Protein backbone atom coordinates (compact mmCIF):
# COMPACT_ATOMS: atom_id res chain seq x y z
CA UNK A 1 0.00 0.00 0.00
CA UNK A 2 3.12 2.73 0.87
CA UNK A 3 4.53 1.73 -2.72
CA UNK A 4 1.01 2.22 -4.08
CA UNK A 5 0.32 5.72 -2.75
CA UNK A 6 4.38 6.76 -3.36
CA UNK A 7 3.38 6.04 -7.15
CA UNK A 8 0.32 7.61 -7.12
CA UNK A 9 1.38 11.21 -5.36
CA UNK A 10 4.74 10.96 -7.74
CA UNK A 11 2.66 10.51 -10.85
CA UNK A 12 0.01 13.57 -10.05
CA UNK A 13 3.14 15.65 -9.24
CA UNK A 14 4.74 14.33 -12.96
CA UNK A 15 1.24 15.55 -14.77
CA UNK A 16 1.05 18.98 -13.29
CA UNK A 17 4.84 19.19 -13.74
CA UNK A 18 3.70 18.40 -17.65
CA UNK A 19 1.24 21.19 -17.42
CA UNK A 20 3.67 23.37 -16.31
CA UNK A 21 5.98 22.88 -19.26
CA UNK A 22 2.96 23.36 -21.63
CA UNK A 23 2.42 26.74 -19.97
CA UNK A 24 6.03 27.33 -20.91
CA UNK A 25 5.56 26.18 -23.82
CA UNK A 26 2.94 28.75 -24.87
CA UNK A 27 4.38 31.56 -23.34
CA UNK A 28 7.74 31.27 -26.04
CA UNK A 29 5.61 30.39 -28.83
CA UNK A 30 3.75 33.79 -28.49
CA UNK A 31 7.16 35.35 -28.28
CA UNK A 32 8.27 33.71 -31.47
CA UNK A 33 4.83 34.54 -33.08
CA UNK A 34 5.19 38.33 -31.90
CA UNK A 35 9.12 38.33 -33.72
CA UNK A 36 8.13 36.84 -36.91
CA UNK A 37 5.43 39.37 -37.64
CA UNK A 38 8.09 41.78 -37.26
CA UNK A 39 9.93 39.55 -39.75
CA UNK A 40 7.52 39.87 -42.30
CA UNK A 41 7.20 43.21 -42.15
CA UNK A 42 10.64 43.90 -42.72
CA UNK A 43 10.05 41.17 -45.55
CA UNK A 44 7.59 43.21 -46.96
CA UNK A 45 9.87 46.39 -46.64
CA UNK A 46 12.47 45.23 -48.36
CA UNK A 47 10.56 44.11 -51.14
CA UNK A 48 9.26 47.31 -51.37
CA UNK A 49 12.98 48.84 -51.39
CA UNK A 50 13.98 46.80 -53.79
CA UNK B 1 26.88 19.57 -3.64
CA UNK B 2 23.38 18.08 -4.76
CA UNK B 3 21.67 14.82 -4.38
CA UNK B 4 22.45 12.16 -7.48
CA UNK B 5 19.48 10.08 -7.56
CA UNK B 6 17.07 11.84 -4.90
CA UNK B 7 14.05 9.84 -5.79
CA UNK B 8 16.10 6.60 -5.67
CA UNK B 9 18.38 6.99 -2.57
CA UNK B 10 14.53 8.01 -1.18
CA UNK B 11 12.82 5.16 -1.79
CA UNK B 12 15.37 3.49 -0.22
CA UNK B 13 15.14 5.19 3.04
CA UNK B 14 10.99 4.48 2.78
CA UNK B 15 11.72 0.78 1.93
CA UNK B 16 14.60 0.24 4.64
CA UNK B 17 11.65 2.31 7.22
CA UNK B 18 8.93 -0.11 5.86
CA UNK B 19 11.16 -3.12 5.94
CA UNK B 20 10.93 -2.06 10.21
CA UNK B 21 7.41 -1.48 10.58
CA UNK B 22 6.37 -4.79 8.36
CA UNK B 23 8.58 -6.93 10.76
CA UNK B 24 7.50 -5.29 13.95
CA UNK B 25 3.67 -6.14 12.58
CA UNK B 26 4.77 -10.36 13.26
CA UNK B 27 6.12 -10.22 16.39
CA UNK B 28 2.15 -8.82 17.68
CA UNK B 29 0.84 -11.25 15.71
CA UNK B 30 2.65 -13.89 17.10
CA UNK B 31 2.86 -12.88 20.39
CA UNK B 32 -1.40 -13.60 20.39
CA UNK B 33 -0.86 -16.77 19.27
CA UNK B 34 1.15 -17.42 22.15
CA UNK B 35 -1.20 -15.15 24.23
CA UNK B 36 -4.14 -17.68 23.39
CA UNK B 37 -2.69 -20.99 24.11
CA UNK B 38 -1.17 -19.53 27.11
CA UNK B 39 -4.42 -18.92 28.53
CA UNK B 40 -5.55 -22.31 26.95
CA UNK B 41 -2.74 -23.80 29.38
CA UNK B 42 -3.41 -21.94 32.20
CA UNK B 43 -6.88 -23.01 32.27
CA UNK B 44 -5.84 -26.80 31.50
CA UNK B 45 -3.49 -26.36 34.18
Amino acid sequence: ANRFTSNIKGLTQAARNANDGISVAQTTEGALSEINNNLQRIRELTVQAS
Amino acid sequence: ESTSDPLAALDDAISQIDKFRSSLGAVQNRLDSAVTNLNNTTTNL
